[PDB]
């Protein structure tokens, strides 16, 4: 046929309507099935029989929510050290123990540095390394 | 000794190929159904 | 002219007079701003004097004000515009209700003592 | 051992304030009616209590000859009214029509189907006998609870336009009259009827009481709740000085104060 | 443990969305997640018992 | 090839038509912007309903973007069906011709998920317990114990930690333009980089606690024998899949969970 010939039926029907509508357009600027039931209900029953089964099975491992947030909570540090300032006083800290082979003020502050934040292995091996 | 008075360098030093600094290899209840 | 209900109206001088106690107020940190603030500062016994604009729209949301203020003996006036209020206020928005509150050896005691007589011969 | 002895309890206590409460209803056409309204109010709490103290006996119970409807039937009153449609026999789920009038089809069939296969047994007579009149207890309960509910709807035109009849009898009666509601802040109104709510706080609304818990409250996201409870509060008090002077008996005030909820709801969902 | 099992579960069941459409999946993974590979393997070692048969 | 261009036209033409005269002056440009918005809502796969837009006209507009989709679908397949089979083709039509794929795409994965709510799930219970059933006993005749929640001391957490951390840094083959979420993530590494506690402590209160996340944001690589699917996440939550992901496999690792025959394995 053709795109008009296929339009001129919806084109007649439009032309009945009044000009008041035609004038009013606004502009862009501006019983049944609950489907979703039966699948929930098949879903609640398959995960029934699953935890009926599960009820079989011991060795499982889970652990208390709020027991674990108590701990973590009771855990979280009061102090320790900002971790930038922390870094800035252990390269001056190097530079000052460098330059001099012989503060031991220096040696000990390293050590105390790298023992209150950090591990100790490090803080024994430049102590030793002080103390010679 | 106090030895008061310290001097201090900052440099980007300690640039390596990330190979060891050293050529050395350091080298270092179960489920049950009832 | 303006409402019966705003009987204890303010005059342009005892206007300007309050309008620049308010404004000093603010500044010492002795002014609180709004109705709900004026009735917790009325029930807690903490206010020298109580000011209301008397063009509120419904101007029945701030008429407990008065009973209030009668029930706990604290004067209370009415003004005829609430965005001179809340400019004297140091808001932008309008207000229509702010109390003076009491604070310990300020310096606008005479001020407020002052204007707390001139309040008190408006119920005639 | 105290089953019965709390089900008598609460009937005498039950019969004390539905006899005040039909009495008020009767003579619908110092001893204020908002004392009586507080009354009810918490009698209700109290009835919620009891019912579900009947809910889990009654489970406890049942739980030996269909162990399984408690995980299909979540709703306590669904419940116990299929527990007492079922009763022993569990061929009852065939050409029912009473379970059709508490249960959806679905869950209809997935009862029936489970039934099947159940590795339950029977009851006593005894305890066939316990597990009705307990099912009888809560019904009459629930028709105690529906008859103050209708008293406490029957029972400050703005006030009531913005936020139903209930919740506005509610706030009112824990203030203690409309005169006292309507010289308090806002912000202390938008706390009245908040409880505690022991943590076993995020997950429990810690400060939130008779207008976050309300028809227009609860009609938006939970992420704009608390925003809405503010701005509802603080048009309410509004209303209720309104009110508190008997004017504007229309209600326009309230029909203005309610547009413009309606607008700021409608801007923040935009 | 239930609780990683509960948060792998959902996360695996989030919405997705384009440029501008966007749906709730809830079906399949989603096979963008960090541990999609842990899942799909445990997911394929049932396949291999069920193809295998547990005696072989 | 221009069939959208005749057919835009002709509509419009047949619009203008009969449209009074009166009128036509200002409401020509206002309906050409709702053809747009109604092809633009239909390509979304969004409802466009104009409440005070006459039923003919939205009966004219429904047709018009009808014909329009069924042109725009068949020539995208065309054109798909051209570039895998070999021809030579251009960066703006490739581009063009990948934008309409994903959106097809993505209205198909649409119906196969709401399909899926409707027929509910395809595995029989008795399938579910049978599966099931031969999980657990593999399970037991290999003994394996389950994995534990990570303890608040486990050794090795710093260590996972910087490996996903380093696993989410190898995935900036820098190009000198990056997009403001990949930028906010990178900060964010180098933040947990710089503390580990503070961010190991969020990592678990998340995995003990949330469970409603954010979307992803989904696009597609363009191979031409088939388009993979890509999929972005929230930096955070990305951390923490991150950190799980690999506490996960190295417990696995730890107490052979994996047989040998599955693969790739690590050391072939």
């Amino acid at each position: 046929p053709k795109i008009q010939q296929q339009f001129s039926d919806l084109k007649r029907k439009l032309a009945e309507v009044t000009e008041e509508e035609w004038l009013s357009i606004p502009e862009v600027g501006d019983g049944e099935l609950d489907m979703r039931k039966i699948g929930q209900a098949r879903n609640t029953l398959m995960d029934m029989r699953l935890s009926q089964v599960s009820d079989s099975v011991s060795g499982q491992t889970v652990v208390d929510p709020k027991g674990y947030l108590t701990d973590l909570n009771s855990m979280i540090p009061t102090h320790g050290g900002d971790i930038n300032d922390i870094k800035k006083a252990r390269l001056l800290l190097k530079s000052v123990r460098e330059t001099n082979p012989h503060h031991p003020p220096a040696w000990i502050a390293s050590a105390r540095l790298e023992e209150v934040t950090g591990k100790l292995q490090v803080a024994r091996n430049l102590i030793m390394k002080g103390t010679e | 000794d106090e030895t008061y008075g310290v001097n201090v360098q900052f440099e980007s030093d300690e640039e390596e190929g990330d190979e060891d600094v050293y050529g050395e290899v350091r080298e270092e209840c179960t489920l049950s159904a009832n | 002219d303006v409402n019966p209900k705003a009987y204890p109206l303010a005059d342009a001088h005892l206007t300007k007079k309050l309008l620049d106690l308010v404004q000093q107020s603010c500044n010492y940190k002795q002014l609180r701003k709004g109705a709900n603030e004026a009735t917790k500062t009325l029930n807690r016994g903490i206010s020298e004097f109580i000011v209301m604009a008397a063009d509120a729209e419904p101007l029945e949301i701030i008429l407990h004000l008065p009973l209030l203020c009668e029930d706990k003996n604290v004067p209370y006036v009415f003004v005829r515009s609430k965005q001179a209020l809340g400019r004297a206020c140091g808001v932008s928005r309008p207000v229509i209700a702010c109390s003076v509150t009491i604070k310990e050896g300020s310096q606008l005691k005479q001020q407020i003592q002052s204007i707390q007589q001139s309040i008190e011969r408006l119920l005639v | 051992a105290k089953l019965w002895d709390s089900k008598m309890f609460a009937e005498i206590m039950m019969k004390i304030e539905e006899y005040i409460s039909k009495q008020a209803k009767a003579s619908e056409v110092a001893a204020p009616e908002y004392r009586v309204i507080v009354d009810a109010n918490n009698l209700t709490v109290e009835i919620e209590n009891e019912l579900n103290i009947i809910h889990k006996f009654i489970r406890d119970k049942y739980s030996k000859r269909f162990p399984e409807l408690e995980s299909l039937v979540p709703n306590a009153l669904d419940y116990i009214r299929t527990v007492k449609e079922l009763g022993n026999s569990l061929d009852k789920c065939k050409n029912n029509e009473n379970l059709q009038q508490i249960l959806t089809n679905a869950t209809i069939m997935v009862v029936s189907v489970t039934a099947s296969t159940t590795q339950g047994q029977q009851l006593s007579e005894e305890e066939l006998e316990r597990l009705e009149e307990a099912c009888d207890m809560a019904l009459e309960l629930n028709a105690s609870k529906h008859r103050i509910y209708e008293y406490v709807e029957s029972r400050a035109p703005n006030l009531s336009i913005i936020i139903g009849a209930s919740t506005a009898a509610k706030i009112m009666g824990v203030a203690g009259g409309l005169t006292n509601l309507s010289k308090m802040p806002a912000c202390n109104i938008m706390l009245l009827g908040a409880q505690r709510k022991t943590l076993s706080s995020t997950s429990v609304l810690p400060h939130t009481g008779y207008i976050y818990h309300s028809d227009i409250v609860q009609s938006l996201p939970p992420d704009l709740r608390r925003k809405a409870a503010r701005l509802v509060a603080a048009k309410c008090t509004l209303a209720a000085r309104v009110d508190s002077f008997h004017e504007s008996t229309e209600g326009k005030v309230g029909y203005e104060l309610k547009d413009e909820i309606e607008r700021k709801f409608d801007k923040w969902q935009e | 443990d239930h609780n990683i099992a509960d948060y792998m579960t959902a996360k695996n069941n989030v919405v997705i969305n384009y440029k501008d459409m966007n749906h709730t999946n809830s079906y399949g993974i989603i096979r963008g997640l960090q541990f999609a590979s842990f899942i799909v393997q445990y997911y394929g070692l049932v396949m291999d018992l069920l193809v295998l048969g547990l005696h072989r | 090839s221009h069939f959208d261009l005749e057919l835009r036209a002709a509509v419009m033409h047949d619009i203008l038509d009969m449209m009074p005269e009166g009128i036509k002056q200002n409401k020509a440009r206002t309906i050409l912007q709702h053809l747009s918005e109604a092809w633009r809502c239909w390509k979304a796969n969004i409802p466009w309903k104009v409440p005070g837009l006459p039923t003919p006209i939205e009966n004219m507009i429904l047709r018009y973007v009808k014909a329009k989709a069924d042109w725009w679908t068949n020539t995208a397949h065309y054109n798909r069906e051209r570039i895998r089979r070999g021809a030579t083709v251009d960066k703006t039509v490739c581009k063009k011709n990948l934008g309409r794929l994903t959106r097809l795409y993505l209205k198909a994965e649409q119906e196969r998920q709401h399909n899926y709510l409707k027929d509910g799930p395809y595995i029989t219970a008795e399938e579910a317990v049978a599966v099931y059933t031969t999980t657990v006993h593999w399970l037991e005749s290999r003994r394996f114990s389950p994995i534990p929640f990570p303890p608040l001391s486990y050794k090795h957490d710093t260590k996972l930690l910087i490996l996903a951390l380093e696993r989410l840094k190898e995935a900036y083959s820098v190009k000198s333009r990056l997009n403001q979420s990949q930028r906010e993530e990178l900060g964010l590494i180098e933040q947990a980089y710089d503390n580990p506690h503070e961010a190991l402590s969020r990592i678990k209160r998340h995995l003990l606690t949330q469970r409603a996340f954010k979307e992803v944001g989904i696009e597609f690589m363009d191979l031409y024998s088939h388009l993979v699917p890509v999929y972005d996440v929230e930096p955070l939550e990305k951390i923490t899949d991150a950190y799980l992901d690999q506490y996960l496999w190295y417990e696995a690792d730890k107490r052979r969970l994996f047989p040998p025959w599955i693969k790739p394995a690590d050391t072939e």
